[PDB]
């Protein structure tokens, strides 16, 4: 069941209410787009939204701790990539917030 | 009791 | 080895620089002293630092996403428990903005 509220976490983190900083996460990383030659040697492991999201309409997670690590996993490239002063890193601080306290606030 | 520990609306910060 | 690193995220943690948002998490949540009634039904498995301190003294985490869990859930801990307009959940993301950046930036 979890599950269920791992959705509605989903849908909470691409909502347009936290779009503002939450617009860098949506799709894999464009390396090639943002011009980034370096983002795969240092990132072996990409995620993102779009990535967690088709993971939860096939049902791959087994529970809410492996939907969790996922997103963390997305925060974490995020917080190696990125030198911590970007205005990136802050994005991520402020959707990690959001996410930690709706998963928190998942029944368990 | 409820849902705290008393600091609702303390502090500074926080937008 | 990763340990050598997580010793030095967990004093940065305890460093002065942060106490006037750490404290909260410096001993174990005391439940009766402060007369949270339900808390100890709605958190089953509690932490904080001193608890992450001594787990690490007696070398019970064996590499640094054990250590990073018990971390993560003392702050889950607090977000579930608390609402999200308590000053106790804005100084747990101040806090977990230090850990997830200095846990980041750990060589491996």
């Amino acid at each position: 069941e979890q599950l269920k509220h791992c959705n509605g976490i989903l849908k909470e983190l691409l909502s347009k209410k936290h779009a503002a900083y939450a617009w860098p996460f949506y799709k894999p990383v464009d390396a090639s787009a943002l011009g980034l030659h370096d983002y795969h040697d240092i990132i072996k492991h990409p995620m993102d939204l779009s990535t967690v999201k088709r993971k939860m309409e096939n049902r791959d997670y087994r529970d809410a701790q492996e939907f969790a690590a996922d997103v963390r996993l997305m925060f974490s490239n995020c917080y190696k990539y990125n030198p911590p002063d970007h205005d990136v890193v802050a994005m991520a601080r402020k959707l990690q917030d959001v996410f930690e306290f709706r998963y928190a606030k998942m029944p368990d | 009791s409820g849902r705290g520990k008393g600091g609702k609306g303390l502090g500074k910060g926080g937008a």
